[PDB]
C-alpha cells in the first residue's frame, strides 16, 4: 500500500444513560407478547464508544415488528419535535424486546438492521429482555450486524474488531453463525450521575411515617397473643425433634423435609418477627413521650 | 426574501365593533389578516405565521405554524372585548419568536392596534431598547387609533430606527370607510421595499 | 480470563531458576504447551499461554526479571518495565515495556583497559543448578 | 379535593430521571429558570398515577408575572404523538421545576386546564437536599372565606409518594448496587426510620419557627388563618391526663417486656443447642482427624 | 527489542519502515516505527530525541503520532526537557481517541520521576473535562 488500508478495530461499547435504561425496559415490557421496538438517540464520541442519550417508542401494527408502521414520517416529525425542546440529537441506532428467551437477533432482524445499515454505518441493535431481566444485572447486549459477504472472501478472520470479553451461551442457537458469521457482542455498559443517584435514592417521606406514630395497642396486643400461642405449638415438637435427633445418623435428619414445622426453623422465624415487634414496639412509645413532652 | 418568523398581533375591544371602516371592524380584522398571511406565505415557499392576542392578559392563540390555514380558523372566534395593552403582548411576542424550527430566520412581528395605548413612552422606549438588543423588526397597523391617540408610537418606531428606515416603521390607515387603505398600507408593500 | 493472569504470572515468576527449589517448573511448562495444542482454550486465554511461555526464554536463558539492583537500588526503567507490561486494562500492545525490566545478569570482565579478558571460573557445584535449558 | 377523586399521587422513578434530564436539556445559560413538562398517566380512583411526561418548549420573564408563554400547540402535536404509542395515556397534569409555588403558576394551571379538568401540579426538585421526598402535589381548587373576601384559585396541597412496577424496580436496584441499602437488616431499618423521622419533624417545626419569627418583627402582615391552626396545634398536645396516662403507659411497657423476655430465652435456647451440635460434630470429626 | 542494542546503525534497519524513505502507505509500520526506535533508544536518547521530535512536529496521521508519542516518550524518559513535554502536551489538547491515549502515556514518561506540581495540576484538570476511555 502506498496508503492505509481500510480499518474497523474497535472495543465498541455503549453507555446507556441511567435515562434511557429506565425507558427501555418500561417501555419493552408494555409488549411481552409482540414486542416493540424503539429508536436510540444521543451522541456518537469519537468511534469507540456510542452514547445513547435518550430512547423513544415507535408506533407498530397489530401482528409483531412491522416497519410498515415504522413510517419515515415518525421519526421525522418527532425528531423536528425533539429539536425544539433543546435536544440537538441524531439516530445512533434501534432496540426491541426478544422477551422470554434468549437476547439474539433472528432472521427478520439481522434483515431489519441491514436497513439501518444502508442509511447510516454506526448503528447498533440493542437488546433487552423484560421478563429474565428481572431482579439483578438485567440482561441486556448489543449487537452489529458483520459483512457475511466479505466473510466468505477470506476476511472470515478478519471480523475481529478489538473487543474484550466474557463469553455468551444459550443464544448460540444463532451466535455461531451470530457472533460468528452475522453479527458481534458488543458490552455495555453505564454511567452513574450523582445527581441521579441522590434522586433515585429517595423512597420514603418519613416525617409522618414511624417515630412519629406507632400502631393501635389494642391491634398489637392482638398480635403477640397469637404469635405467643404458636410457640407453645412449635415447643412441643421441639421437644420431640430433640429426642429424635439423638438417636438417628445425619443422613435420616438430612432428607427430613416432611413437615418444616417441627425444627427450630419456626421459632427463629417467630422470634424475630416477635422481638422486632416490640422491641421497638417498646422505644416508639418512650420517644414520643419527651420528643412531645 | 429569507425565511422569516411572522407574528400577527391581532387586537380585541370594544374599538373593534365600529362600523367606521368595512361593515364592522371586526369582519374587516380578519379579512385584512387573512391578506397579510397569505402574502408573506409567498414571498418565501417556507415561512412560519404566529397569531397572539392583544387583550386581558396577552395570549396565544396559535404558535409559530407554517399554515395560513389554522391563522385564519382561530381568528373567526375572537370577540370585541377587553382594554388592549402594548407591553404584555409585544414581551410575549419575543418568547413566542425565540422558539421556532430553525435560528436563520428573522424576528419580524406585524401588530395590528386598535384602542387607545395607556401606558407612558418612556417605558414603551424601554422595551424598544430590549428588541434593539434582540433584533425584533415590528410593524405596527393602526387601524384606527390614531385621532383618538397622540402616537407614543413614532418615538416607538424611531427608537428601534438608528439610520434604517425599515427596522421599524409605523404605518397609518386612514380613518375614513377606506376600503382601498388597509390593502395598500399592508406591511408587505409600506415600509419596505418587497412586494411579492 | 482468571486463567491469563496466572499462566503469566507463573511465567514472570519463574525465569531461569529451573530445578533448585522449585521443582514445578517442569509442571508448569508442561501445562504452558498443554493450551496451546487446545482447541478448547479461549482466546483471551491462549494470549496469556504464549507469552508463559515467552518471557521464560525470553533473552535466550539470560535474562530475568529483578526490580531493583543486586548493587541495591529500585531503578525506573525495571519498574516501568513491568508496570505497562501488566497493563492492559483496555491498550493490548503494551507487550513490549518487558525489555525494560530484562537485564542479562552475568559477570563481565574488563580488562584494565577497558577491554576483553580470557579468564573463568571454577564449579563451586554441577552444572545441574548453573542449569540452562536443554534443546530437544 | 373535597372530592374523593384525587388523593395519593404516585410518581414512578422514570418519572423523577426524565424531569432531572430535562432540567439539563434546556441548562445551557437558560438554566437557573423554571422549567415546564406536561405529566402523562392513568388513574381510577383516589390515585393520580404519573407514567411519562415530556418538556414542553416554555419561557418566563425574570421580574414580571404577566409574561409567561407555553407552547400548548407543540402539547396538542406530542400528546397525540404518544397517544399512538400507547393508548390509556391522558393528560393528568403537568410539573413545575420548583424550587417552590410561585405567583405565575395558577396561570399556567389554567392553559393546562383546558385539556384535563383535576390537573395537579408536582414540583419535583432539581437539588437533592430534602429528607423527605422531592414530590409535593398541588390541586387547583377555590373556596369561600370567612373574612368575605372574593372567591380566590388558591393551591390545596395532597399526599404524595413515589411508587413502581416490576420494570422500574429492577432498574433502579440495578442503578443503587454501588449505594448499597440492603446491608442493613430489620430492626436497624426501623430504628433508622424513627431518627430520620425526628429529622423531619425538627425542620418542619423549625420552618413555623422562623414564620412566626417573620410576623412578630420584621414585619409581614399577619394571615390569622395560619395563627388559628397553630393554636389547634398546641390544645392538641398530650399533656391534661397526665398522672392517669403515666399509670397506664408504664403497665403497656411492663406487658412489651414480659414477652420480650420470653423471645430473648428462647432464642438463647436454641443457638446453645446449636453449639452442642458442633461439639459433637467437632468430637466426631476428631475420630476421623486419627484413623491413618 | 529484538534489535536493542544497536545505535549507530538503528535508524538504517528501520530505515526500510521508517517515513521518508518509505511511503506513507499503512501509517501502522510508521507509528509502528517511531515506537520501535524508542524501545532501541530508551532513557539514552541523544541524537534520536531530536530526531523522533521532528518526526512528530510534522506529523499528520493519527497513527504516526500514537506510535510516535511512544518512542519519543521513551527516548526522553526520565529527564525533562520542556519542550518535548509541551509538544506532547498539544497532543493532548487536540482531543483525537488513538493520539490522546499515547501521548497521555508519553508525557507521563518524559517527566518520569519527577513531575512539577503544576503539571499535575495541569493533567488532572484536564482529565476533567476530556471523555473518553483511551486519552483518560
Amino acid at each position: 500500500p502506498p496508503t492505509d488500508a481500510p480499518a474497523v478495530d474497535t472495543a465498541e461499547q455503549v453507555y446507556i444513560s441511567s435515562l434511557a435504561l429506565l425507558k427501555m425496559l418500561k417501555h419493552g415490557r408494555a409488549g411481552v407478547p409482540m414486542e416493540v421496538m424503539g429508536l436510540m438517540l444521543g451522541e456518537f464520541v469519537d468511534d469507540y464508544t456510542v452514547r445513547v442519550i435518550d430512547v423513544f417508542a415507535m408506533p407498530q401494527s397489530g401482528t409483531g415488528v412491522s416497519v410498515e408502521a415504522v413510517d419515515p414520517v415518525f421519526q421525522a416529525k418527532m425528531l423536528d419535535m425533539l429539536k425544539q425542546t433543546g435536544r440537538p440529537e441524531m439516530v445512533v441506532g434501534w432496540y426491541h424486546s426478544h422477551p422470554g428467551f434468549g437476547c439474539w437477533l433472528s432472521g427478520v432482524d439481522i434483515n431489519t438492521q441491514q436497513s439501518f445499515e444502508a442509511l447510516s454505518e454506526r448503528a447498533v441493535a440493542v437488546v433487552v429482555d423484560p421478563i429474565q431481566s428481572v431482579k439483578g444485572k438485567v440482561v441486556i447486549d448489543a449487537f452489529r450486524l458483520i459483512n457475511a459477504n466479505m466473510m466468505v472472501l477470506g476476511h472470515e478472520p478478519r471480523q475481529t474488531t478489538s473487543n474484550l470479553g466474557h463469553l455468551n451461551k444459550p443464544s448460540i442457537q444463532a451466535l455461531i453463525h451470530g457472533l460468528n458469521r452475522h453479527y458481534y457482542s458488543i458490552t455495555i455498559n453505564y454511567r452513574k450521575n450523582e445527581l441521579e443517584q441522590k434522586m433515585l435514592l429517595n423512597l420514603h417521606k418519613k416525617s409522618w411515617m414511624e417515630g412519629l406514630t406507632l400502631q393501635d395497642y389494642s391491634e398489637h396486643c392482638k398480635h403477640n397473643e397469637s404469635v405467643v400461642k404458636e410457640m407453645l405449638e412449635l415447643a412441643k415438637n421441639y421437644n420431640k425433634a430433640v429426642e429424635e435427633e439423638d438417636k438417628m445418623t445425619p443422613e435420616q435428619l438430612a432428607i427430613k423435609n416432611v413437615g418444616k414445622q417441627d425444627p427450630k426453623r419456626h421459632l427463629e422465624e417467630h422470634v424475630d418477627v416477635l422481638m422486632t415487634s416490640n422491641i421497638v414496639q417498646c422505644l416508639a412509645a418512650m420517644l414520643d413521650t419527651v420528643v412531645f413532652k | 426574501m429569507v425565511l422569516e418568523s411572522t407574528m400577527v398581533c391581532v387586537d380585541n375591544s370594544e374599538y373593534m365593533r365600529n362600523g367606521d371602516f368595512l361593515p364592522t371592524r371586526l369582519q374587516a380584522q380578519q379579512d385584512a389578516v387573512n391578506i397579510v398571511c397569505h402574502s408573506k406565505t409567498r414571498s418565501n415557499p417556507e415561512n412560519n405565521v404566529g397569531l397572539i392576542t392583544l387583550a386581558n392578559d396577552c395570549e396565544v392563540l396559535t404558535t409559530l405554524t407554517p399554515d395560513t390555514g389554522r391563522i385564519l380558523s382561530k381568528l373567526h372566534t375572537v370577540q370585541p372585548k377587553g382594554k388592549i395593552t402594548f407591553c404584555t403582548g409585544i414581551r410575549v411576542a419575543h418568547l413566542a419568536l425565540k422558539h421556532r424550527q430553525g435560528k436563520n430566520h428573522k424576528m419580524r412581528i406585524i401588530a395590528f392596534v386598535g384602542s387607545p395605548v395607556e401606558d407612558n413612552e418612556k417605558d414603551l422606549v424601554k422595551l424598544a431598547k430590549r428588541l434593539k438588543k434582540e433584533k425584533v423588526n415590528v410593524d405596527i397597523i393602526n387601524f384606527g387609533e390614531e385621532e383618538v391617540n397622540t402616537e407614543k408610537l413614532t418615538a416607538f418606531v424611531n427608537t428601534l430606527n438608528g439610520k434604517d428606515g425599515t427596522g421599524s416603521h409605523l404605518v397609518t390607515v386612514p380613518p375614513g370607510p377606506s376600503l382601498a387603505d388597509a390593502l395598500i398600507s399592508s406591511p408587505i408593500l409600506a415600509g419596505e421595499g418587497g412586494a411579492m | 480470563y482468571v486463567r491469563q493472569g496466572a499462566l503469566i504470572a507463573s511465567a514472570l515468576i519463574m525465569i531461569q531458576q529451573t530445578e533448585i527449589t522449585c521443582p514445578k517448573v517442569n509442571q508448569f511448562r508442561q501445562l504452558y504447551s498443554k493450551v496451546i495444542n487446545d482447541k478448547h482454550d479461549d482466546v483471551m486465554a491462549k494470549f496469556g499461554a504464549i507469552l508463559a511461555q515467552g518471557i521464560l526464554d525470553a533473552g535466550g536463558h539470560n535474562v530475568t526479571i529483578s526490580l531493583q539492583s543486586r548493587t541495591g537500588h529500585t531503578h525506573m526503567p525495571s519498574v516501568v518495565g513491568v508496570l505497562v507490561f501488566t497493563q492492559f486494562w483496555f491498550w493490548f500492545p503494551l507487550s513490549h515495556f518487558l525489555s525494560l525490566a530484562y537485564t542479562p545478569t552475568c559477570v563481565i570482565g574488563l580488562n584494565k583497559d577497558l577491554k576483553m579478558p580470557k579468564v573463568q571460573y571454577k564449579s563451586n557445584c554441577k552444572p545441574s543448578t548453573f542449569a540452562y535449558p536443554a534443546p530437544l | 379535593m373535597p372530592e374523593l377523586a384525587v388523593q395519593k399521587v404516585v410518581v414512578h422513578p422514570l418519572v423523577l430521571l426524565s424531569v432531572v434530564d430535562h432540567f439539563n436539556r434546556i441548562g445551557k445559560v437558560g438554566n437557573q429558570k423554571r422549567v415546564v413538562g406536561v405529566l402523562l398517566g392513568s388513574w381510577q380512583k383516589k390515585v393520580l398515577d404519573v407514567s411519562n411526561s415530556f418538556a414542553v418548549p416554555f419561557d418566563e420573564d425574570d421580574k414580571d408575572d404577566s409574561v409567561w408563554f407555553l407552547d400548548h400547540d407543540y402539547l396538542e402535536n406530542m400528546y397525540g404523538m404518544f397517544k399512538k404509542v400507547n393508548a390509556r395515556e391522558r393528560i393528568v397534569g403537568w410539573y413545575h421545576t420548583g424550587p417552590k409555588l410561585h405567583k405565575n403558576d395558577i396561570a399556567i394551571n389554567e392553559l393546562m386546564k383546558r385539556y384535563c379538568p383535576n390537573s395537579v401540579l408536582v414540583i419535583i426538585d432539581v437539588k437533592p437536599k430534602d429528607l423527605g421526598l422531592p414530590t409535593e402535589a398541588y390541586i387547583s381548587v377555590e373556596e369561600v372565606h370567612d373574612d368575605g373576601t372574593p372567591t380566590s384559585k388558591t393551591f390545596e396541597h395532597v399526599t404524595s409518594e413515589i411508587g413502581a412496577e416490576e420494570a422500574e424496580e429492577v432498574g433502579v436496584e440495578h442503578l443503587l448496587r454501588d449505594i448499597k441499602d440492603t446491608t442493613v437488616g430489620t430492626l436497624s431499618q426501623r430504628i433508622t426510620n424513627q431518627v430520620h423521622g425526628l429529622k423531619g419533624l425538627n425542620s418542619k417545626l423549625l420552618d413555623i419557627r422562623s414564620y412566626l419569627e417573620k410576623v412578630a418583627t420584621g414585619k409581614l402582615p399577619i394571615n390569622h388563618q395560619i395563627i388559628y391552626q397553630l393554636q389547634d396545634v398546641f390544645n392538641l398536645l398530650p399533656d391534661v391526663s397526665l398522672q392517669e396516662f403515666v399509670k397506664a403507659f408504664y403497665l403497656k411497657t411492663n406487658d412489651q417486656m414480659v414477652v420480650v423476655y420470653l423471645a430473648s430465652l428462647i432464642r438463647s435456647v436454641v443457638a446453645l443447642h446449636n453449639l452442642i451440635n458442633n461439639k459433637i460434630a467437632n468430637r466426631d470429626a476428631e475420630k476421623k482427624e486419627g484413623q491413618e | 527489542v529484538i534489535h536493542k542494542g544497536h545505535e549507530k546503525e538503528a535508524l538504517q534497519l528501520m530505515a526500510t519502515y521508517l517515513p521518508k524513505d518509505t511511503s506513507p502507505g499503512s501509517a501502522y509500520q510508521e507509528g509502528g516505527g517511531l515506537y520501535a526506535l524508542g524501545l532501541i533508544h530508551a532513557n539514552h536518547g541523544g541524537d534520536i530525541i531530536d530526531y523522533l521530535l521532528n518526526q512528530l512536529k510534522n506529523a499528520s496521521n493519527d497513527i504516526v503520532r500514537h506510535g510516535g508519542s511512544l518512542g519519543l516518550g521513551l527516548a526522553a524518559m526520565g529527564t525533562a526537557r520542556q519542550d518535548v513535554y509541551d509538544l506532547l502536551k498539544t497532543n493532548l489538547y487536540q482531543d483525537d481517541a488513538v493520539t490522546g491515549e499515547a501521548a497521555g502515556l508519553a508525557l507521563g514518561l518524559v517527566m518520569l520521576g519527577s513531575k512539577n506540581a503544576q503539571a499535575i495540576e495541569d493533567m488532572v484538570g484536564y482529565a476533567q473535562e476530556t471523555q473518553h476511555e483511551k486519552i483518560l
